């Protein structure tokens, strides 16, 4: 019952890769790279635990 | 409240007895009901 | 004109109720009053034509359960030995308690307010409090006060009727 | 619109199959690689037992009820819609937006501007399967009606408008989620749920879903799962052999329960009664089960094998309450 | 035209009547069975029943295809036809629906829907006007309020009308239901169609909303929001200044409604003497184990006296049973049995229902689980799930058999608090309800069982043979119609006990209340009730033996009855 959470859901993983191709829809290329996921990741461990300041 | 009649439970081996046989009497100089309804309308009037 | 319905007394379990006209005439003006129960003497009769519904006048009303009828109730009136008597005829079923009987009978004959000319009225009632045992058919003695008494309505113990509260 | 047989002998091929108890039940649901034993009770579920009536009295029915619950990232949802997919006339309801009055749903009349009295949820049940989603999240009236569906499988409707009872019969499938978020051992499975216990112990059998801190099914549930979400949707997968092969073994298969099973029914019943400090619930719940099994593989007699994995079915749910 | 058809197939249908009815001999009835039917009317004074099948006897349906396509047709013929009889002796759905169904015959069935009153009809309309002879009677009565004849042949006109004559003329009366089709048919998706069908007279108040029916074949349809339908509206404009437009709907009618939806054995049953024993083995096999609770389910089964007194307080006829066992021991079962059997009989675990479960100016008080169960048993289960002021309406119901704003017996089903019964700890502290309730509850049948393989194995073996098809025909030694056939006759023996040994009744209460006045240790302050409950027991059960004035024996049974019954709760 930390700040952290228990389960990680399958739907996480079903969201970032929808998050990641609207990533690369503002590309307006279809060129779906690593930096394009990782954005993606970015958002997440930085949208949760913004609570360390 | 103005009266308070409070019954009481002690274990009386006659008061049965009376209690048991009244009650086969109760399955077998008073006055009547229809009398005593008479009574209580016609006097409180 | 009257409405009545039928009673929800003697209703099959669970079926619903139906409804029949009744028509007052001269003595019997405003006789009953709602929250009742009533037995009817009427006379059947329909309507002619419209341009059959069936109206009930009424004869004689009857409520659900003379000068030698009084005096010779005063004679024997008179006697001295009523007083265990009545307590003695209160209720067989149970055969004991007088006590406790003597007040019941005394509370439903009543007590006078006596409002004074123009000043003020008291109180009229007398309080009747019994604490109860389970193992007791004290409520069959307040049933024998419903049946004999004027007008009694059995309150439940919670919430179960009436509301003795008119809203 | 659209009140431009033969297929048997290929039914018949497959019934021949030695595999067949694994590649029915793997071709169900490609979505979860696991839960083998809780699919095939969902495939016992619609040959769930001989619908048996006594001379006088009995008027057994061949219902079961199976809920399923755990810890979360399991997809249990989107399993239970699968099973409203496979079911002919399934009935998907929730948790919360039900009463009393799934059941009774009496209403008034626009056109004709009456009162028209409506059947409920659970009579689009009637044969079949139903689904309902969080049922430890139930209300007073709701969950509490299921007991004359688990008893007497019968609706009592008995008011000013209607005094009718009648019967829907139906197989009830749930799900729901615990108390805490992790379901902690050492600690009753009883209470760990939000369930009335005479009703959980009268269910058919209850499944435990936990999370796991391995990293192989973690992959293979990545890889699964991410072949599923890429392009966008060496077995046989039969789509609709199964579901004309149900449909058929309705009425054309009637297991026959005799005499050599029960020798083997008394002698596996004295050890699950050794178990104590096991009832007849149990026992009701193992020859449901054995001729639930016997009716799949089109099989018209019990046989003395299918029982035991039928009894280790319960047992695996019973090794489980140890904590 | 019509009336040549209609008066062959009237006069082949009287010779049908007047031929033979059914092809059964001697044994049975053997001809002439309408005219049995009709002296049987006779003797009661009521209508005809016809079959189907019957009518389609004599002329191999030649003459069923001729009513059956239109009866509307052969009404009068019909009626005619039997009224010279009388003075010569004297199934498809809504959607099976259409235009050409009208005058024919179809048989629907549905779901009865809202009731209707009762009102009466007319079809006799005595109008004429203000002329001297004012004594007409028009022969019209078709659906139309014309009371008043336009050509009487007084001096008066057809202008000049008067009222209809409400005082000579005979009347029926009626009611109109609205059937509902069956939820068993609709496919999904589907809300359910509604249909009008008229009930006409005799067969009046045979409805009940709630029922499978079958009907008269016959259709109508009744002349009348259906305005801007759209639908070419036909207007009455005759062929030759400006009548009324019109738009219908099908309707139905009938005349014929069913509602479908010894002494020599009970000789044997009352000449014999085991006959007690015979009814403890034969109530419940299904269950396989005691017998006990049998007992008293079977002495449950017979009332009471409850004869009356003088008009102050009459006294009750009736018996409680309430059982309270181990959980996961089948006792759904048992009460499944008990509802399975006994008349009148509601089952619930009432915890869905309302508050009211347990108990322009429709003031309509719903029924409750528990008020319907006149002269019934109400057994009710799971009594922690429920709360206190329930148990005080039980005790209402209990002690007035009234509730003023329930004439029953009740059948309990509890459970342990820990699930178990700790036999160190006492009775009193399992049953999980307060002191006058309890008491007033008349026997407790404790039941907790242990593990052993001999009685486990024996009873599962029973059991298990039932669900086995093959030998399930277990036999009990009475069956379950001859049994319900001697309940009915036991009801009707009003036991007058005249017996000395009533004093011994007493000195047995004393001795009953005084070894209940040592040990209080171990769970009871005996109540005056369980003293007139024991009254009743030795009523009921002397009424089981078909025995009046209750012998002693009777007494010293009902006594052991009683004293185990406690000694069971005693420990």
């Amino acid at each position: 019952s930390k700040f952290s959470f228990g389960q990680a859901t399958p739907r996480t993983l079903l969201g970032i890769i929808r998050l990641s191709q609207a990533l690369a829809k503002l590309r307006l290329a279809d060129m779906v790279d690593i930096d394009d996921v990782e954005e993606a990741l970015r958002l997440v461990r930085v949208s949760k635990e913004s609570l360390y300041q | 409240f103005d009266i308070l009649c409070v019954v009481r439970d002690l274990v009386d081996e006659e008061a049965d007895e009376r209690l048991a046989t009244f009650v086969v009497d109760s399955h077998v100089s008073p006055i009547p009901q229809e009398l005593l309804m008479k009574y209580i309308h016609y006097a409180r009037t | 004109r009257v409405t009545l319905q039928e009673a929800p007394g003697t209703v099959p379990p669970g079926r619903l109720p139906r409804h029949r006209e009744v028509i007052l005439l001269a003595d019997l003006v405003d006789v009953s009053k709602p929250g009742e129960e009533v037995e009817v003497t009427g006379i059947y009769k329909n309507n002619y034509d419209g341009n059959f519904a069936t109206i009930i006048e009424a004869n004689s009303i009857k409520r659900r359960e003379t000068e030698e009828e009084e005096r010779e109730f005063r004679k024997i009136s008179r006697d001295r030995g009523i007083i265990d008597k009545i307590i003695s005829s209160m209720a067989p079923s149970i055969y004991g308690h007088r006590d406790i009987k003597t007040a019941v009978a005394c509370s439903l004959f009543g007590g006078v307010p006596k409002n004074v000319n123009g000043k003020h009225s008291i109180r009229g009632d007398i309080n009747v409090l019994l604490l109860g045992d389970p193992g007791t058919a004290k409520s069959q003695i307040l049933k024998y006060v419903e049946k004999t008494a004027h007008r009694a309505v059995f309150a439940t113990g919670q919430g179960a009727s009436v509301g003795l509260t008119a809203s | 619109k659209v009140l431009i047989d033969q297929d048997l002998a290929k039914i018949r091929e497959v019934a021949a199959r030695e595999d067949l108890y694994s590649l029915l039940a793997r071709s169900i649901a490609p979505s979860i690689y696991e839960l083998e034993d809780v699919k095939k009770g969902i495939l016992l579920q619609l040959f769930g037992g001989t619908n048996k009536t006594f001379t006088k009295g009995g008027r057994y029915r061949g219902d079961i009820n199976i809920l399923l619950c755990g810890d979360p990232s399991t997809s249990k949802s989107q399993i239970l819609q699968y099973v409203h997919k496979i079911t002919p006339r399934g009935v998907y309801t929730s948790g919360k937006g039900s009463s009393a009055v799934l059941t009774a749903y009496i209403t008034r009349d626009v056109d004709t501007k009456q009162l028209v009295l409506e059947s409920g949820a659970l009579v689009l049940s009637d044969g079949g399967v139903c689904c309902i989603d969080e049922f430890d999240k139930m209300s007073d009236s709701t969950r509490s009606v299921l007991h004359e569906v688990m008893e007497q499988q019968t609706i009592s409707i008995a008011k000013a408008g209607i005094i009718t009872t009648l019967n829907a019969r139906s197989s009830i499938l749930a799900s729901a989620n615990p108390i805490g978020s992790r379901y902690n051992p050492n600690l009753p499975v009883t209470e760990n749920i939000d369930l009335p216990p005479p009703l959980l112990s009268r269910f058919d059998l209850v499944y435990l879903v936990l999370d796991k801190v391995d990293e192989k099914n973690d992959r293979e549930l990545a890889k699964h799962l991410t072949n599923l979400y890429l392009e966008d949707k060496d077995d046989v997968l039969p789509v609709e052999f199964l579901t004309m092969y149900i449909s058929y073994a309705k009425e054309h298969i009637h297991p026959i329960i005799t005499e050599a099973a029960k020798t083997e029914l008394v002698r596996a019943y004295v050890g699950m009664r050794k178990m104590g400090d096991a009832t007849t619930r149990q026992l009701e719940s193992m020859i449901r089960l054995a001729e639930a099994h016997a009716k799949m593989k089109l099989k018209n007699v019990v046989e003395l094998e299918d029982v035991q994995e039928a009894v280790r079915l319960i047992r695996s749910a019973i090794k489980d309450y140890a904590t | 035209v019509d009336d040549v058809t209609g008066e062959k197939v009237r006069e082949a249908f009287e010779q049908f009547l007047e031929d033979f009815s059914v092809q059964s001999t001697d044994t049975g009835e053997v001809e002439k069975v309408y005219r049995a039917q009709i002296e049987f009317m006779k003797i009661y004074d009521l209508t005809i029943y016809i079959d189907y099948q019957h009518l389609s006897m004599r002329e191999n349906g030649a003459l069923a295809m001729a009513i059956s396509e239109q009866y509307y047709r052969f009404l009068p013929f019909l009626q005619k036809g039997l009224r010279r009889v009388v003075r010569k002796y004297a199934v498809h759905r809504i959607r099976d629906i259409r235009s050409e169904k009208i005058g024919s015959l179809l048989s629907i069935s549905g779901t009865v829907t809202r009731t209707s009153e009762v009102r009466p009809e007319l079809y006799k309309a005595s109008f004429t006007c203000d002329m001297c002879r004012a004594i007409v009677d028009n022969v019209e009565q078709s659906f139309k309020y014309t009371e008043p004849t336009f050509c009487p042949n007084p001096s008066c006109e057809n202008r000049a009308f008067w009222t209809l004559n409400v005082t000579r003329s005979r009347f029926l009366d009626w009611q109109k239901v609205r059937i509902q089709e069956n939820a068993n048919e609709i496919p999904t998706g589907s809300m359910p169609r509604t249909l009008d069908v008229i009930l006409r007279g005799d067969s009046v108040e045979r409805a009940k909303p709630g029922d499978r029916c079958k009907f008269t074949g016959v259709e109508i349809v009744v002349p009348d929001t259906q305005l801007g339908l759209p639908g070419v509206k036909p207007s009455s404009t005759l062929d030759t200044s400006l009548v009324r437009d019109l738009t219908y709907k099908i309707s139905f009618l009938a005349c014929h409604v069913i509602s479908i939806g010894e002494i020599n054995e009970l000789k044997e049953m009352v000449k014999d003497e085991h006959i007690y024993d015979k009814l403890v083995r034969s109530i419940a096999p299904a269950v396989f184990g005691h017998e006990a609770v049998k007992k008293g389910i079977l002495l449950q089964m017979l009332g009471g006296v409850h004869k009356s007194t003088v008009e102050g307080i009459k006294l009750r006829g009736d018996i409680n049973i309430c059982v309270v066992g181990d959980p996961s021991t089948s006792k759904s079962q048992f009460l499944k049995y008990v509802v399975g059997f006994a008349p009148r009989s509601v089952y619930t675990s009432g915890k869905a229902s309302s508050a009211a479960g347990l108990t322009g100016g429709d003031y309509t008080i719903e029924a409750g689980a528990l008020m319907l169960a006149d002269n019934g048993i109400c057994c009710i289960d799971e009594f922690d799930k429920m709360d206190i002021s329930d148990q005080v309406a039980i005790h209402e119901a209990m002690e007035q058999q009234t509730i003023s704003i329930a004439r029953t017996s009740i059948l309990a089903a509890a459970n342990p608090v820990g699930g178990r019964y700790n036999r160190k700890l006492s009775l009193r502290g399992n049953l999980n309800m307060t002191a006058p309730i309890m008491s007033r509850f008349d026997l407790f049948f404790v039941i907790l069982d242990d593990c052993n393989e001999k009685i486990d194995t024996e009873l599962a073996s029973h059991i298990v043979d039932l669900h086995m098809k093959r030998d399930e025909a277990i036999e009990p030694p009475f069956s379950a119609e001859q049994l319900r056939r001697y309940i009915k006759y036991a009801r009707t023996f009003k036991p007058i006990l005249t017996k000395e040994a009533r004093s011994y009744l007493v000195e047995k209460y004393k001795e009953l209340r005084k070894d209940d006045a040592q040990g209080f240790s171990r769970s009871y302050r005996i109540t005056v009730r369980q003293l007139e409950s024991m009254i009743r027991l030795s009523e009921a059960i002397a009424r089981a033996n078909c025995v009046d004035e209750i012998t002693p024996s009777f007494i010293a049974e009902a006594y052991d009855l009683l004293r185990q019954s406690i000694i069971r709760v005693d420990v």
